[PDB]
RNA sequence: CCGUACGGCUAACCCGCGGAAGCGGGGACAGCGGUAGGUGGGCAGUUUGGCUGGGGCGGCACACCCUCGAAAAGGUAUCGAGGGUGCCCUAAGGUCGGCUCAGGCGGGUCAGGAAUCCGCCGUAGAGUGCAAGGGCAAAAGCCGGCCUGACUGGACCCGUAACAGAGGCGGGUCCAGCCGCGAAAGCGUGGCCUAGCGAACCCCUGUGCCUCCCCGGUGGGGGCCAGGGAUGACAGAAAAGCUACCCUGGGGAUAACAGAGUCGUCUCGGGCGAGAGCCCAUAUCGACCCCGAGGCUUGCUACCUCGCUGUCGGCUCUUCCCAUCCUG
RNA sequence: CCGGUAUGUGAAGCCCGGGUACAACCGGGUGAAGCACCGGUAAACGGCGGGGGUAACUAUAACCCUCUUAAGGUAGCGAAAUU
RNA sequence: GGGUGAAAGGCCAAUCGAGGCCGGCGAUAGCUGGUUCCCGCCGAAUUAUCCCCCAGGAUAGCCCGGCCGGAGGUAGGCAGUGGGGUAGAGCACUGAUUGGGGGUUUAGGGGGCGAAAGCCUCCGGCUCCCUGUCAAACUCCGAACCCACUGCCGCCGUAGAUGGCCGGAGUAGGGGGGCGGUGUAAGCCGUCACCCGAGAGGGGAACAACCCAGACCGGGGUUAAGGCCCCAAAGUGCCGGCUAAGU
RNA sequence: CUUGGAUCACGGGGCAGGGAGUUCACCCGAGCGGCGAGGUUAAGGGGGUCAACCCCGAAGCCGCAGGGAAACCGACAGGUCC
RNA sequence: GAGUACCGUCGGUCGGAUAUCCGGCGGGAAGCUGGGAGGCAUCGGCUCCCAACCCUAAAUACGUCCCGAGACCGAUAGCGAA
RNA sequence: AGGGGGAACGCGGGGAAUUGAAACAUCUUAGUACCCGCAGGAAAAGAAAGCAAAAGCGAUGCCGUUAGUAGGGGCGACCGAA
């Protein structure tokens, strides 16, 4: 036989890739081995949209 | 079909006519130790498609009988013509 | 001793964050390797029979027995005519003795009376384990008595299959052995004759012998003889379909179509005369039976044509027949 | 298709017994998944029953006898691109 | 056997229900086409059994060549010993089939005088006799014909037959004509074995098989089938009669 | 090819050159020739005028005795007739 | 001369058949009073040998090159290519 | 020191289908075609934990026979040594 779309997304073409060089960098929060128990201070400086997220992510 | 379970016949051994008392053949299964049955699990082995004929289940309704008749001055059996087909077999005295 | 189930632990292994030291989380599970079973058109290889007044569905008269066809020796085919078998019987088998059947009539008790009683006539009309045909009367049938030749070892013949080749199957004539019935002569190797089943390879049983790698023991294996287990597509593959997306090689040995043949059917006629027609056979209509023409209606057949052209209807254009609607 | 109980069955392996100066072998038990058994699921695949009789006259029968299944075609549309 | 597909099996360099190039590869087919000089001697077959056999093959039958062996054989006829149930015929078995004249009356529903299935009769059954009809699966009879065998007549054979051994094949789609079964018929299926096939020449207007007749080469004659007004070799031939429809 | 071909059955414009039962191994037969109860060499070796010629070489193969699954057993080199 | 000889099981391979070799998995020795083979396994005799480490000529195969020769072809032949 | 090149011959691994069996699945085609790696003028093998059987032989490789034999095998078609 033939295959099936979800076949063919298991091989990793670009017809089926996501397009992750658009989209801002990943979101992690920080390492414990860097905040292990310092309780580090931050300040909001911009709210942004980001094509990959569904949310709206700050710098 | 009526068959006595005593008969008066020639027995090879003596060489005279004596009483034998009648029995049937009952069968067993193949064993392993004979050469042919060596030779099929040979073959059975390893990656294959089926190596031998299969018919399932294949019989006849009516089968012959396989009788031996037993003498009792001697203790030895043998056999007395060929099989005929029938289909009850009961044995009178 | 070893286990199973559960509970916990961390030090193997796994996951993450980190240059690495480690840290944290899981945890002897998972994963990895080896083996065993199940599920599994996700993916492959194949099979999916034949005869056949084309093919298909139908039907298995796809192996056998009898009568006809069948032409007074033998042989002889069709999806030719009429029917049966794929068993049953310790007796329905072997033998010895004795007896004779169906029906009809006349006698008696009885509703049809099934049947029991008596006499006569009576060539088989009866009966035979089973179809059909053949055969049989001091029996091959009925009634009884004793038995198990429905056996072992072997030989030569006939048929399937004429003439004219055959594996397997079936039948016939005998020689020996051991036995049965019978006073004895004789008969008996299943069923009065002709249907009732089957290779190689493998397996099971019986029986007594031969044999297994330098020799000898033990367990186990191989061989010769006999019986049995099946292939009905019955001289014997283990086996379902679609193609109108279709491909190759071929075929008028074989259908659709025009032609060719034939005419049951069809269309068009006729002979006689049942009679109908106020009465009157035939102005008109003409039953039931019988004789024909045509091949423009449909069928039947398979001679021609499988890459001649395969097309129906309509438009256009020419010509012919009469079996005459109008015009004479 | 999903889930649940195991009572059955269930291969290798393990165990018991026989057999073999050892094996091959033979007979028992245990033995998971699965099969069986109990249930849930149709905007899952799919399915949704005739002969019968009867009214103020000819009619047709709301309805009544009825004959079986898991159930017996509801609202609608209907000689339909379905007759 | 992969891609890609707003899904048409659409497209992937004029190639797609699995691309193209080279290789396996001189793949395989029971199917189709082809196969190269001369003259002489002989000369068939399309039918039985078996095969997943029916456009294929094997075993036999029908042809050829050679050897062995050593005296009988046989395609025809006559007379005999035996065998056979066809044509025809008939009713003696099996089974079909018209009518009358009588006897037993009833196996059985009908009614009648039915005081009740009644003594007794009516439509009907049983056994005769006379009259009339039949048979692929009937026979009291029964040919022509065919078959085996014996003896003779004829033919073949020591210039070696009949027969046996060895070897090489081809043939497994037949047809015309006569006979049979089936079928409305044309046809289908068998059978005989004269012809065509594999057969020239002379005739039937031409014609595979209807008639005469079986063929080395060159010449001379006579006949066959049929024919003789002209086409066209040979008769406008002879005797007796018929036809008026170009029959 | 076909039962059947002048066919409305297939192939067939002209000419010249090319173009289809071969080789090996095993088996069955024959026509001839050599030796003959025996026949025959292979690989190889020696010599020479050096791929031709001459000599050696019976390992093996067939045959001389068969029957039988096997263990095993083991025959008329002529008695009579046509 | 140790994960070796040997046993069991799975896959491949072989003429190797209950008796060929290779590999994987699970077990696993003796070790000089020692060990192995002899076509199923095992017991006893007899015969032959000492694995699990290393090297080794000659006789043999081939000819992209050279040399010689030929019942080979002779320009549609012969290698595709005179 | 290595890397790349070399017709055929050489060593080690991976491994089909057409085809035949008048179908086809064990078998055959075939350890073939093709793929990967590694050497040389030759390579590989090679000095008995062997062959045998009442006698004995004595490392390896090649040629002729053993032999279409032992043996394998829908015990079929065929395959096949020492
Ligand atoms: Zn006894």
């Amino acid at each position: 036989g033939k295959s099936l779309i979800q076949q063919r997304r298991g091989k990793g073409t670009t017809t089926f890739r996501a397009p992750s060089h658009r989209y801002r960098g990943a979101v992690r929060y920080v390492p414990l081995n860097l905040v292990q128990e310092r309780t580090l201070r931050g300040v909001v400086e911009e709210i942004l949209h980001d094509p990959g997220r569904t949310a709206p992510v700050a710098r | 079909m009526k068959y006595p379970k005593q008969i008066r016949t020639y027995c090879p051994f003596c060489k005279r006519h004596t009483i034998h008392k009648v029995e049937k053949v009952k069968k067993r299964p193949r064993s392993e130790l004979s050469a042919g049955q060596r030779r099929f699990r040979r073959k059975l082995k390893g990656y294959t498609g089926f190596p031998r004929p299969n018919p399932a289940g294949r019989e006849k309704p009516v089968k012959k009988l396989d009788l031996r008749f037993r003498c009792t001055v001697c203790g030895k059996a043998h056999t007395r013509g060929q099989g005929f087909r029938v289909k009850k077999f009961e044995l009178v005295e």
